[PDB]
C-alpha cells in the first residue's frame, strides 16, 4: 500500500518530528520551527492545526505574530464535575418529593 | 412494504407548492401521472383545490368511476368474508380495503378501517405493520399528532414484544419525524444505528437516506465521533464512492479544506430548500454548519487575522465581518473581533471559569426550588 | 326531568360544601383551642374553590343552622341571602345541632363564614348591601384584637379592597387600610402586614402615585415570612415602582424573583403581567429576552405585541417600531407603558451600542458610528460615553486616534467574589436545615 | 391556594435568527466570488 | 456548598415525611 | 407667586408655589374646572426638574399627567422632547434646540440645563475620554473662551496632565479574620442540637 501506507508513514513521523522540536520550546516563532523540520511553513502550522484539534499537544497557534504558545493544560477540576452531575441528581429527587408531596397534600 | 403512500408523492407536492417551482411542467407532468395511475381522487381533488388547478373534468370523471367500482367490489367482498368467512380472512379484507382508501387518498376513511382492522387485529406482526401504514400517512401529511401517537403505540406494542425488523424500521420512522422537527441529535443517532440495517426502502432511496444522515451527523456530533462514524464508516465511505458530493463536503470540513466546504453548504442548501422534509430547517441548519465552519477554524487559534479568514474562506473582509459580528452577538462563539486592527481573539473561558458560571446558575435552579418547597410546606 | 336531576346533583353538591365548611370550622376552633394559627391558614388554603363552587344559597343553607347562638347576625345575612331555598329541604345541617351549649360562635368562625357570604355577594355583584356588609365585618375585626383572627382580618381586608376597587372609589380604603397597616406593624403581624402593604401599593399605583408609593415602600420594611404569593405582588409592585423611577437593573432582578416565586400552575393574568414588564425592563436596558415566554402556550395571546415590539427594536428600525406602537399603543397604556415606551424610544440606540461593544474590542468611533447610522461621528463619542456612564458597557474610549478599548474581562474566579456567593447560599442552605428541624412535629 | 383574581387574562425552539435575509449562501457566495 | 445542599435536602425529605405521617396518623384518631 | 419667583430667580419661592400649584391642579380635578394657565407652567416645572437633573421626579410626574397631554400640548412636549435629547445624549442637537421655546416662561431653567450638561459631559469627560487635550475639552464642552476653561479648572481641574490632558479617569490582603468568622460560623450552624 506504497500508494498511501507511505503517505501514513509520512504523517505520523511528520507528527513525531513535530512533537520533538516543540517540547523543547514554549512561544517560538513558526518560521524558525519551518526551518527546523525543513518544510513548508503554511503545511507545518496546518499539521500542528490538526494536533491541537485532535488534542495532541496543549499549545495555541497565533497568526499574528506568527508563532506557537504551548502550554501545560491542568486537570479538569473533577470536583465541581461531579457537583454539577449532583446538582441535577437532586433536582431529580427535589422533583420527586414536589410531586409526592403535591400528591398527599 | 408498499407505497401507501409514496412521500416522493409528497416531496412533488412540496415542489409544486414552492413559488418559482410552481412552474415545473416536467414534476406536473410527472405527479399527475402517479395521480391518474394510482387513482389518487381526493388526494388529486385536494391537490387541485389547494393550487388552484384547473379540476379535472372528464379524466377526472373516469378516474372516480374506476374508483367507485374498485370501492363497490371491494365493500362487497367485505360483505361476503363477512357473512361466509372466518375473522382470519375478514382482517385481511378490511385491511386490503384500507390498503385501498390509501391508494385513492381517503385519509379519514383509511383511518378508520386500519383503526377498526387494528382493533379487531390479535397479531403483534399484523398490529406493527397497520401502524407503520398509519405512520407512513402521517409523514405524508405532516400531522404531527398523528405521527406521535402512531409511534407511541407502536412502542407500547414493541416493549410488549417486538421484531428487530420492525424495530430498525421504526427507527427510520423516528429519525424521520426527528428531522422533520428539527430534533437532528436524536435523528443523526438513530440514523447512523440504522444504516447498518436500513430495510424501509419504501420510506426513501437508500442513496438519499444516507445523505441525510450525513447531513445529520455533521449537524449534531463532534469532530471525534464524526471520525469514528462518517469518515470510518464502512457504508457510509462505499456509499459515499457513488455519491460525489456530500463526498466533498463532509471530507473539505474535515480536513478544513474551506471555500471548497462553502460552496459544497451552498449547493446543500439550495437541495435542502428543494427537499420537502427539510424545507422548514434549511435556514437553521445552514446558520449551525457556517457556526460550526467558524468554530472549528478558530478553535486552533488565539489571535488570527481577519483577512486570512477571509482567504482561507475564499471570500471577501466586510462579509465575513459581518457574520461575525452577528454570531458573537448570538453568543455561540468565544470569540472577539478588533476592527481598527483586523484581527480576531478567543476569549475562551477557563474549564474552572465555565464551570462556575454552570454551577452558579444551576445552584440558582435548584436553591429557588428548595425555597419554594420548604415554603409551601413549612407554612 | 331535566330540572329534577339538574336539582339533585346541585343539592348533594350543597351537602358535601356543607360537609367541608363543617370541617373548616372545626379546623378553625380546634387551632384556636389548640393555640396554634396557622391550621386557619389551611383552613383558608381551599378557599378558591369554596368560591369557584359558590354555594350559591347553600349559604343560606348553612347560616340558618349556624347562626342561632349569635342569631344577631341574622337580621342582617338572611334578608342579604334572601330565603330561597326549596320549602322541602330535610337536612337541618348545623354544629351539633346548631347548639348543645349555645355558646357563641367563636370571633374567627363566624368572621369566615360572614366573609363567604361577602364573597358570595362579591360574585353575585350587588356592591351595595355587598360594600355596606364588608364595612360591617372591618368593624367586627377592628373591634377584635385577637391574634389567630389575624389571617382571617387580613382576607377580609383584601377582599373589601376588591370590592371597593370594583366601585372604583378607594381612597376610604387607603384611609381605613393605612390605620390597619400601622395597626397590624404595632402588633407584630406579618402576613396581614405583608397583604395589606401589597393592598395599599396597589392603591397607588392605580392613581398613579408612584412617588408617593415610592417614599412609602423605601421607609417601609417588608416581612420576610410572607407567602409567596404577597412576595410575587409586592416583588411586582417594587419593581414597576424602581422601573418608572430609572433603576432597570434592580427592576430586572426584583421582577425575575417575583416571577420565580409566582405560582406556575395558574394566575395566568398576574404572570402575563410580570412578563410584559420584565419583557420592557429588560428590553430597555439592551438583553433582549429570551423567546421562551414569546412560545409559552399561556403567554403568546396576551403578548403578540411585545414580541411585534422587541422584533422592532432587534431590527433597529424606527419606522416599524412606531408603526407597533400606533397598533398597539391601547393596550400598552392600557397596561401603562407609554413611559416606558419613550424610555424604550431611546434605549434602543443604548442595545445598538451594547451590542456592538460585546462583538469588538477595539473598533472605530467612525465604524460604529455608521454601523448604528449614527450621523456626525462625534455623537457616536458622547452615545458610547453615556453608556459608561449608565454601565451598560464597559469599555475606555481613546478620543486621541478614536477607539473605544473594551475592558479586558478579569479571571473573577481568581478573587473573593465566588467565596462571597457560596457563603451567601451555605447560610441559605443552613436556614433552610435549621427552620425545617423547628418544623419537625412529634405526636404525644 | 390563591389566584390573582385582579390580573386577568412549530415545535421546536429557535432564536431571533429570523431576522429577515435572503438565502444565506446563494446570493452572498455569489456576489463575493464576483467581486473577487 | 454541594455538601450543605446535601444536608438540606435530606433534612427536608425528612420534614415531608415526618408532616404527611402525623397528618394521617391525626386523620386516624378523628376516625 | 410662582412667575414671581421665576422673576426673581428665587428657586426655593418657585418650587414652593409649584408645589401648592400641582396640590390644587391634581387632587381637585372633577370639582374643579381646567387651569388655562396650568400646562404652560407645568411644562416650565418640566424644565425645572431636567435643569436640576431630579430626572426620577421629573418622570413621576410625567406618568401623573394624562397620557395625551404628554404630545398633544405643546409647553408639555417640549421640555419632553428635550429631555429625550439630553437622554440619548445628541447634546449638539439640545443646543440647537435653544430656540424653539414655547414660552418665553421658559427662561434662565434653559440656562440651568446648559450648566446641568456641562457637569454632566464633565463627569463623562471625568471617568471616561481618558487623558484629553485642552483644546478637544474646549470644543467639546461648549464652555467660553479658554481662560474660562483655565477657571473650570476650579472644578477639581483634574490634574491637566502633562499637556492639559486633565488627567484621565483616575484608575490582595487576605480577608483571614473575617473568613475565620465565617467559617467559625458555619461549624456553629452544624453544630448546635439545633
Amino acid at each position: 500500500i506504497i500508494s498511501t501506507h507511505l503517505a501514513k508513514l509520512y504523517d505520523n513521523l511528520l507528527e513525531q518530528n513535530l512533537i520533538r522540536v516543540i517540547e523543547p520550546f514554549s512561544r517560538v516563532q513558526i518560521e524558525h520551527i519551518s526551518s527546523l523540520i525543513k518544510l513548508s511553513k503554511a503545511d507545518v502550522e496546518r499539521k500542528l492545526s490538526q494536533m491541537i484539534l485532535d488534542k495532541k499537544f496543549h499549545g495555541i497557534l497565533d497568526q499574528g505574530e506568527g508563532v506557537l504558545i504551548i502550554f501545560d493544560e491542568p486537570p479538569v477540576d473533577k470536583t465541581y464535575e461531579a457537583a454539577l452531575e449532583t446538582i441535577q441528581n437532586m433536582s431529580k429527587v427535589v422533583d420527586s418529593l414536589y410531586n409526592k408531596a403535591k400528591k398527599l397534600t | 412494504l408498499p407505497k401507501n403512500p409514496d412521500l416522493r408523492i409528497a416531496q412533488l407536492r412540496f415542489l409544486l407548492s414552492l413559488p418559482e417551482h410552481r412552474g415545473d411542467a416536467a414534476v406536473r407532468d410527472e405527479l399527475m401521472a402517479a395521480v391518474r395511475d394510482n387513482n389518487m381522487a381526493p388526494y388529486y381533488e385536494a391537490l387541485c383545490k389547494s393550487l388552484d388547478w384547473q379540476i379535472d373534468v372528464d379524466l377526472l370523471n373516469k378516474m372516480k368511476k374506476a374508483n367507485e367500482d374498485e370501492l363497490k367490489r371491494l365493500d362487497e367482498e367485505l360483505e361476503d368474508a363477512e357473512k361466509n368467512l372466518g375473522e382470519s380472512e375478514i382482517r385481511d379484507a378490511m385491511m386490503a380495503k384500507a390498503e385501498y382508501l390509501c391508494r385513492i387518498g381517503d385519509k379519514e376513511g383509511a383511518l378508520t378501517a386500519f383503526r377498526k382492522t387494528y382493533d379487531k387485529t390479535v397479531a403483534l406482526g399484523h398490529r406493527l405493520d397497520i401502524v407503520f401504514y398509519l405512520l407512513r400517512i402521517g409523514l405524508f401529511y405532516m400531522d404531527n399528532d398523528l405521527i406521535t401517537r402512531n409511534t407511541e403505540k407502536a412502542k407500547s406494542l414493541i416493549e410488549e414484544g417486538g421484531d428487530w425488523d420492525r424495530r430498525n424500521r421504526l427507527k427510520v420512522y423516528q429519525g424521520l419525524y426527528c428531522v422533520a422537527i428539527r430534533d437532528f441529535k436524536q435523528a443523526a443517532e438513530l440514523f447512523l444505528d440504522t444504516v447498518s440495517t436500513f430495510t424501509s426502502y419504501e420510506l426513501m432511496d437508500y442513496k438519499t437516506f444516507v445523505t441525510y444522515t450525513v447531513y445529520v451527523s455533521m449537524i449534531a456530533l463532534e469532530r471525534p465521533d464524526l471520525r469514528e462514524k462518517v469518515i470510518k464508516g464502512a457504508e457510509i465511505l462505499e456509499v459515499l464512492h457513488s455519491l460525489p458530493a456530500v463526498r466533498q463536503y463532509l471530507f473539505s470540513l474535515y480536513e478544513c479544506r474551506y471555500s471548497v466546504f462553502f460552496q459544497s453548504l451552498a449547493v446543500v442548501e439550495q437541495e435542502m430548500k428543494k427537499d420537502w422534509l427539510f424545507a422548514p430547517h434549511y435556514r437553521y441548519y445552514v446558520r449551525e454548519m457556517r457556526i460550526h465552519a467558524y468554530s472549528q477554524l478558530l478553535e486552533s487559534y488565539r489571535s488570527l487575522t481577519l483577512g486570512y479568514m477571509a482567504e482561507a474562506f475564499g471570500v471577501g473582509v466586510e462579509f465575513i465581518d459581518q457574520e461575525l459580528s452577528r454570531f458573537i452577538a448570538a453568543g455561540r462563539l468565544h470569540c472577539k473581533i478588533d476592527k481598527v486592527n483586523e484581527i480576531v481573539e478567543t476569549n475562551r473561558p477557563d474549564s474552572k471559569n465555565w464551570q462556575y458560571q454552570e454551577t452558579i446558575k444551576k445552584g440558582d435552579l435548584l436553591l429557588n426550588r428548595v425555597q419554594k418547597l420548604s415554603r409551601v410546606i413549612n407554612m | 326531568t331535566a330540572a329534577a336531576a339538574a336539582e339533585h346533583s346541585q343539592r348533594e353538591l350543597d351537602t358535601v360544601t356543607l360537609e367541608d365548611i363543617k370541617e373548616h370550622v372545626k379546623q378553625l376552633e380546634k387551632a384556636v383551642s389548640g393555640k396554634e394559627p396557622r391550621f386557619v391558614l389551611r383552613a383558608l388554603r381551599m378557599l378558591p374553590s369554596t368560591s369557584r363552587r359558590l354555594n350559591h344559597y347553600v349559604l343560606y343553607k348553612a347560616v340558618q343552622g349556624f347562626f342561632t347562638s349569635n342569631n344577631a347576625t341574622r337580621d342582617f345575612l338572611l334578608p342579604f341571602l334572601e330565603e330561597p331555598m326549596d320549602t322541602e329541604a330535610d337536612l337541618q345541617f348545623r354544629p351539633r345541632t346548631g347548639k348543645a351549649a349555645s355558646t357563641p360562635l367563636l370571633p374567627e368562625v363566624e368572621a369566615y363564614l360572614q366573609l363567604l357570604v361577602v364573597i358570595f355577594m362579591m360574585n353575585s355583584k350587588r356592591y351595595k348591601e355587598a360594600q355596606k356588609i364588608s364595612d360591617d365585618l372591618m368593624q367586627k375585626i377592628s373591634t377584635q384584637n385577637r391574634r389567630a383572627l389575624d389571617l382571617v382580618a387580613a382576607k377580609c381586608y383584601y377582599y373589601h379592597a376588591r370590592v371597593y376597587e370594583f366601585l372604583d372609589k378607594l381612597d376610604v380604603v387607603r384611609s381605613f387600610l393605612h390605620a390597619r397597616l400601622r395597626t397590624a406593624t404595632l402588633r407584630h403581624d406579618a402576613d396581614g402586614q405583608a397583604t395589606l402593604l401589597n393592598l395599599l401599593l396597589r392603591n397607588y399605583l392605580h392613581y398613579s402615585l408612584y412617588d408617593q408609593a415610592e417614599k412609602l415602600v423605601s421607609k417601609s420594611v417588608f416581612p420576610e415570612q410572607a407567602n409567596n404569593n404577597e412576595w410575587a405582588r409586592y416583588l411586582y409592585y417594587t419593581g414597576r415602582i424602581k422601573a418608572i423611577q430609572l433603576e432597570y437593573s434592580e427592576a430586572r432582578r426584583t421582577m425575575t424573583n417575583a416571577l420565580r416565586k409566582a405560582p406556575q400552575h395558574t394566575a395566568v393574568g398576574f404572570k402575563q403581567t410580570v412578563h410584559k414588564l420584565l419583557i420592557v425592563v429588560e428590553l430597555l436596558l439592551g438583553e433582549i429576552p429570551d423567546r421562551l415566554q414569546f412560545r409559552q402556550p399561556s403567554l403568546k395571546r396576551s403578548l403578540m405585541p411585545y414580541f411585534l415590539l422587541t422584533q422592532a427594536v432587534r431590527t433597529g428600525n424606527l419606522a416599524k417600531f412606531n408603526q407597533v406602537l400606533d397598533q398597539f399603543g391601547e393596550k400598552f397604556q392600557a397596561d401603562g407603558t407609554y413611559t416606558l415606551i419613550i424610555r424604550l424610544r431611546h434605549n434602543v440606540i443604548k442595545t445598538g451600542v451594547r451590542m456592538i461593544s460585546l462583538s469588538y474590542s477595539r473598533i472605530s468611533l467612525a465604524d460604529i458610528a455608521q454601523k448604528l447610522q449614527l450621523d456626525s461621528p462625534e455623537d457616536a463619542e458622547f452615545i458610547v460615553a453615556k453608556a459608561i456612564r449608565d454601565g451598560v458597557i464597559e469599555a475606555s474610549i481613546n478620543h486621541e486616534k478614536g477607539y473605544v478599548q473594551s475592558k479586558e474581562m478579569i479571571d473573577i474566579y481568581s478573587t473573593r467574589e465566588p467565596q462571597l456567593a457560596f457563603h451567601q447560599r451555605i447560610s441559605f442552605c443552613l436556614d433552610i436545615h435549621n427552620m425545617s428541624v423547628k418544623a419537625m412535629r412529634f405526636p404525644p | 391556594d390563591d389566584e390573582f383574581e385582579e390580573f386577568p387574562a412549530h415545535v421546536w425552539e429557535d432564536n431571533w435568527d429570523d431576522d429577515n435575509v435572503e438565502d444565506d449562501f446563494s446570493n452572498q457566495l455569489r456576489a463575493e466570488l464576483e467581486k473577487h | 456548598y454541594l455538601a450543605s445542599l446535601i444536608r438540606s435536602v435530606v433534612a427536608l425529605h425528612n420534614l415531608i415525611n415526618n408532616k404527611i405521617a402525623n397528618r394521617d396518623a391525626e386523620k386516624k384518631e378523628g376516625q | 407667586g410662582a412667575q414671581w419667583s421665576i422673576l426673581r430667580k428665587d428657586i426655593p419661592s418657585f418650587e414652593r408655589y409649584m408645589a401648592q400649584l400641582k396640590c390644587y391642579y391634581f387632587d381637585y380635578k372633577e370639582q374643579l374646572p381646567e387651569s388655562a394657565y396650568m400646562h404652560q407652567l407645568l411644562g416650565l416645572n418640566l424644565l425645572f426638574l431636567l435643569s436640576q437633573n431630579r430626572v426620577a421626579e421629573f418622570h413621576t410626574e410625567l406618568e401623573r399627567l394624562p397620557a395625551k397631554d404628554i404630545q398633544t400640548n405643546v409647553y408639555i412636549k417640549h421640555p419632553v422632547s428635550l429631555e429625550q435629547y439630553l437622554m440619548e445624549g445628541s447634546y449638539n442637537k439640545v443646543f440647537l434646540a435653544k430656540g424653539n421655546i414655547p414660552a418665553e416662561s421658559y427662561t434662565f431653567f434653559i440656562d440651568i440645563l446648559l450648566d446641568t450638561i456641562r457637569d454632566e459631559i464633565a463627569g463623562c469627560i471625568e471617568k471616561a475620554y481618558e487623558k484629553i487635550l485642552f483644546t478637544e475639552a474646549t470644543r467639546i464642552l461648549f464652555f467660553n473662551t479658554p481662560k474660562k476653561m483655565t477657571d473650570y479648572a476650579k472644578k477639581r481641574g483634574w490634574v491637566l496632565g502633562p499637556n492639559n490632558y486633565y488627567s484621565f479617569a483616575s484608575q490582595t490582603t487576605i480577608p483571614s479574620t473575617e473568613l475565620a468568622k465565617q467559617v467559625i460560623e458555619y461549624a456553629r450552624q452544624l453544630e448546635m442540637i439545633v
